[PDB]
Parts: structure tokens; C-alpha cells; sequence
């Protein structure tokens, strides 16, 4: 029920071929260390599928796509997701992968991740 | 405007470019985001590259703004968000990678 930060473990939410990485840094010229939506993070792939593009052990870049400790909308709205999933980024922000699994926040389209939105089944 | 004469604007500017295969979906039963979902292609990253310009440049024109581009740089999918309408740029050897259009293969999809 908690924040993500270093040393987390988040599921990919993709067809990368990763399948569930542990945050290494969050990404931010604020230096904080607290990641949610929309936030950038480095991580290390812990599990990956056979026959995936993204391999356990490689350093990626991630987008948080959902929290399960949310964030609160501009509208006072709270929104919450059951768990703390991410999608793998290429450096210009357009994804590895070629699908997104589950809903994503739509924040990500005013953080210049309307590529993920695009290819989003759900969008919260 | 309405979308609908967005979407005109922006399809005659990719034809200007020589956009291939050219497609709309209508978005509107299937999300909040947009109206319609343009997409089309072209045969090397420069003119991937143009036909994005064109799509801002016309949507300039009539004084939309372009509210960002992304992939530009890469030239390999360039989104082009008119909020409205948004319109997929996609190199030859990436369009049918992402294949946007079975991904929605139940929108109403018009060609030109």
C-alpha cells in the first residue's frame, strides 16, 4: 500500500518481454526519491519471458503506469490501482514493447507518454 | 471546429506529403481521450519527418496548436497530439508492428 522508491518491485504491465522489474532509481531533477504516475524510474528486469525482446538482468527505463497508493486529480479525484505496474521506455519515450496490459492513468498523455496511451486498452 | 473538419485538415495535409495508406478511426464510442485516431505512413524517416511538419504547419495554419510531438527525433513513430484528433506517423517497416488499426479493429475506420 505503499510508495515506489528504490529497491521496489513492480510488474510490467507490456509485451517487452519483461515481466516484473526492481526499481533502481527514480528519475527527476527534483532528486527525491518517491516515484508515481507518470514518473520515470531505472530498473533492473527480475523476471522476463522466454522469447522476449527484454531479457532478465538488463538496465531499463520505465513509466509508472499505475499505483497502488495513488495520486489525486486537479478535479480533487483520488484514483488507486490494485498494484504498482510500469511500462518499459525507449530513451525518446515511445515504448520497447508493442502492446500495454490493464488500465493506465491518463496523466501519461501530459507527460508526453501518448504513445502508451494510444496503445492502452483502459485508460483511468 | 469540430473534429470531424480537424480530421479532413489533417488527412489532406499527409496527402500533401504523400502519406500512404491513410486511415481514420472514429475514437468517440471507445475513448475519452480523442475523436479520431489518423494513421499513415511513410517510405523513409525524412518524410516521416514531413509529413509530421505538414500535419503541425496546416493545423498552424488554421491556428490549432500542436500540443506535442513525440518520436520526432527518431523518426519512427511520430504521435502528433491535436487533442481532438490524434495522428500517427509511422515509418514503413514500423506501421504494421504496432498495427494500430487491428489493435481497434472494431472503430468505424475510413480510408482515403
Amino acid at each position: 500500500s505503499h510508495m515506489i522508491q528504490q529497491e521496489t518491485r513492480l510488474k510490467v504491465a507490456d509485451n517487452s518481454g519483461a515481466r516484473e522489474v526492481l526499481t533502481i532509481k527514480v528519475l527527476g531533477g527534483s532528486g527525491r526519491k518517491t516515484a508515481n504516475i507518470g514518473d520515470v524510474i531505472v530498473c533492473t528486469v527480475k523476471n522476463a519471458t522466454p522469447g522476449g525482446v527484454v531479457k532478465k538482468g538488463d538496465v531499463v527505463k520505465a513509466v509508472i503506469v499505475r499505483t497502488k497508493s495513488g495520486v489525486r486529480r486537479n478535479d480533487g479525484s483520488y484514483i488507486k490501482f490494485d498494484e504498482n505496474a510500469c511500462v518499459i521506455i525507449r530513451d525518446d519515450k515511445g515504448p520497447r514493447g508493442t502492446r500495454i496490459f490493464g488500465p493506465v492513468a491518463r496523466e501519461l498523455r501530459e507527460g508526453n507518454f501518448m504513445k502508451i496511451v494510444s496503445l492502452a486498452p483502459e485508460v483511468l | 471546429m469540430n473534429s470531424q473538419e480537424l480530421l479532413a485538415i489533417a488527412v489532406d495535409a499527409i496527402d500533401n506529403k504523400k502519406g500512404e495508406d491513410t486511415i481514420s478511426l472514429e475514437m468517440k464510442g471507445i475513448s475519452d481521450m480523442t475523436d479520431y485516431f489518423v494513421v499513415t505512413h511513410g517510405n523513409n524517416e525524412r518524410q516521416v519527418q514531413a509529413i509530421a511538419r505538414a500535419v503541425k504547419e496546416v493545423a498552424n495554419e488554421q491556428n490549432i496548436e500542436v500540443k506535442r510531438m513525440e518520436g520526432y527525433n527518431e523518426a519512427r513513430w511520430i504521435l502528433i497530439d491535436l487533442a481532438d484528433v490524434v495522428v500517427h506517423v509511422f515509418h514503413k517497416d514500423e506501421r504494421n508492428y504496432y498495427n494500430i488499426e487491428k489493435l481497434y479493429q472494431d472503430a468505424p475506420l475510413e480510408s482515403y
